[PDB]
């Protein structure tokens, strides 16, 4: 019957790359499946695919929703069998999927109930990662040591340590060039997340812009796609820069973008009490993940817009206005705020004290004179060597 | 040995406590080597832990006025597995409360957002029953305000430290100024002219000659009570060429 | 190339064909309406 499949998968046994493929409808392979055809392995029976199908037990039982023997099973199975993988090669490779299953059901475990058992449990769990992540790494197999970095730092994060993740990675050396795009991008996103928390967020929009390119797309690759764009709204939005409403109409994503959706609207009118009533609106829905402190950062970039769209939109103001308008308490307030907006290279103005009003500066002619040779040399230049530049690393033919 | 800590901290005084630590290090070395990090998760272990904590804990707050900060982050550090492996009997000291609270503004003191706010998030899933923030509530607010750049809700979040006082009056005083050059680097590209009375008025001095004090510290030109904060072209042409012909 | 990513679920719920510039979506509706009872409002005082 359909166990053929399971005995022509076991003709993939034959050497190297073949794993790669077998692995390919493998993703697949487990569509059907029985108890009963479990005892297909019982008349089977090596090793290197005893551990092989123990992934079809784990496969079968998170599949058939059981938990419990799945990680119970992890234990005192994959410890025994854990030993054995060690000593093959090949068998790292294998393992990653039998990882990647591994910490899952655990972290979902934890999702049932809270117990300082499934802490240190989980303290075994990350030192056991650590351990052979040095033997592996020793070992050079790329592909099942991304994979299980990529767990611990999910753990970190499960956590609410990015700095030991952060120093962790500070003595990381990533398997780069042999990977699985899937797993690149599960990387830059944990990497770009936590260096946004760091408040670095120039680096962060880089690597979650390569977690939007390395990842697949498919049907089924949306959940990364959504949620890491959950992110993506953030960063951006932080970094100052407001996205268009296309990024907010893509696919089905959009209906979950709503939030930030209504985040930008009040980011973009500057409107300090319009925004906080909506951050205690859908708090809830952004604690579901972590964004939240990520966007209760706003409140700083929020005014400042408030102070921009003040400033283009008047030569000078007396102060009593923009405090109106800005809702604020006092003009001892403001001037704290405007003078740190100024600061910034945000306004461009000044502030006349005594009558306590802006006056935002102006072009003041000099076109007639030479100002214009000296700038547009400037200009000039830069653009020069950025010719030479792509000259430079123009040579390769 | 067991008994010199308690007589130090209960003793009262900090020096005292301060140099009757080291004595006590090494049997926290061996000791160390045996009780901390707390892996055996044992019941009847209980004494050890709870000895432990209330050690490490005067550590820290005997390292406050002895200038000792970063040695008691570690103190922290080490202390981290003890407040925040979940039980009821491990975490409760009210130490923490205070500790926790001095270890932020500590962060703040050095200017080192970055690892602030990575321990905001860390802090929160264990603290996630949190309540609004109680006494936490100090350093965090005390960061947002300065965040948005409203300063006088911050500096008025100095004056209430003073509930709660302990020797952070220290990094009040490092605080402070480590506000008033902000002002001070705001208000340079602010206005070039101010009054002194204002100047006084904006950087919270309760005195007229601290200000310029405080303005030869920063070079300001001062008058009688009011500040003020202040190639050809053939060469240009020749240039554009040989970058062209090259 | 196909990995599941049962990590990441995709989101769970409780329950225009030009494109637009945001002031579309603005929307705001006032004018029109506080526009009549500004002008009106102007002349019975004039």
């Amino acid at each position: 019957x359909x166990x053929x499949x399971x005995x022509x998968x076991x003709x993939x046994x034959x050497x190297x790359x073949x794993x790669x493929x077998x692995x390919x409808x493998x993703x697949x392979x487990x569509x059907x499946x029985x108890x009963x055809x479990x005892x297909x392995x019982x008349x089977x029976x090596t090793a290197e695919i005893n551990c092989f199908m123990h992934l079809l037990v784990q496969l079968f039982l998170w599949d058939s929703k059981e938990l419990e023997q799945l990680v119970e099973f992890n234990r005192k199975v994959v410890i025994p069998n854990l030993l054995c993988y060690y000593n093959l090669r090949s068998l790292n490779l294998i393992n990653a999927k039998l990882w990647f299953y591994i910490y899952l059901s655990h972290e979902t475990l934890a999702r049932s109930s809270e117990e300082i058992n499934s802490d240190n449990q989980n303290i075994i769990l990350r030192s056991t990662m650590m351990k052979f992540l040095k033997i592996a790494s020793l070992k050079h197999d790329n592909e099942t040591k991304a994979m299980l970095i990529n767990l611990i730092l999910r753990d970190f994060l499960n956590n609410g340590e990015v700095d030991s993740a952060s120093d962790f990675i500070s003595k990381l050396e990533y398997p780069h060039t042999d990977v699985s795009s899937s797993l690149e991008a599960r990387y830059f996103f944990y990497l770009s997340k936590i260096n946004a928390i760091q408040l670095d967020y120039s680096t962060a929009n880089e690597y979650i812009i390569a977690a939007i390119r390395k990842a697949p797309h498919n049907s089924k690759s949306l959940g990364f796609l959504q949620q890491s764009n959950k992110l993506h709204c953030c960063i951006q939005l932080l970094m100052g820069d407001i996205p268009e409403l296309s990024f907010f109409h893509q696919s089905n994503m959009q209906k979950s973008l709503l939030p930030y959706y209504h985040l930008t609207k009040a980011v973009k009118l500057g409107d300090l009490k319009k925004f906080t009533s909506t951050i205690t609106k859908y708090k809830q829905l952004l604690l579901k993940d972590d964004t939240y402190q990520l966007c209760v950062r706003l409140r700083s970039n929020v005014i400042k817009t408030g102070i921009r769209i003040i400033s283009l939109t008047y030569k000078k103001i007396s102060l009593r206005d923009i405090c109106l308008k800005l809702n604020l308490d006092s003009e001892q307030t403001v001037e704290y705020m405007v003078s740190r907006a100024i600061r910034d290279g945000v306004i461009e103005a000044k502030i006349n004290h005594e009558d306590g009003f802006i006056e935002t500066t102006e072009l003041l002619n000099i076109y007639d004179s030479e100002d214009p040779q000296q700038v547009f040399d400037e200009r000039i230049k830069f653009a020069n060597q950025l010719h030479d530049e792509y000259l430079v690393s123009m040579r390769y033919p | 040995l067991t008994k010199s800590l308690s007589i130090a901290f209960e003793n009262g005084d900090y020096a005292a406590c301060e140099k009757l630590l080291p004595p006590i290090k090494i049997e926290l070395i061996k000791n160390n080597l045996l009780i901390p990090d707390l892996s055996i998760q044992n019941d009847i272990y209980l004494n050890d832990l709870m000895i432990t904590k209330r050690i490490l804990e005067v550590g820290a707050l005997a390292s406050i006025q002895t200038f000792n900060f970063d040695s008691f982050e570690n103190y922290f550090n080490q202390l981290k597995p003890y407040y925040f492996s979940n039980n009821h009997k491990l975490s409760e000291s009210d130490k923490k409360s205070k500790l926790i609270s001095l270890y932020l503004l500590n962060l703040l003191s050095q200017n080192n957002t970055t690892k602030f706010h990575s321990e905001l998030q860390y802090l929160d899933k264990h603290i996630k029953n949190l309540e609004d923030d109680s006494l936490l509530s100090y350093p965090i607010k005390l960061d947002r305000w300065l965040m948005e750049g409203s300063y006088q809700k911050a500096w008025d979040l100095l004056q209430s430290g003073s509930q709660n006082i302990s020797e952070f009056d220290s990094f009040t005083d490092i605080l402070k100024s480590a506000i008033r050059d902000e002002i001070a680097k705001n208000t340079e590209l602010s206005y070039d002219f101010l009054p002194l009375s204002n100047i006084k008025a904006l950087l919270f001095f309760n005195n007229e000659k601290e200000t310029e004090k405080f303005a030869l510290e920063r070079n300001w030109p001062i008058v009688n009570s009011k500040v003020y904060f202040n190639t050809n072209i053939i060469e240009k042409a020749m240039d554009y060429a040989i970058s062209i012909e090259n | 190339e196909d990995d599941e990513f049962e990590d990441f679920p995709i989101d769970t719920w409780a329950n225009n064909i030009w494109e637009e510039n945001w002031d579309d979506v603005e929307v705001d509706d006032d004018f029109t309406n506080e526009l009549k009872a500004e002008l009106d409002r102007y002349k019975r005082e004039n």
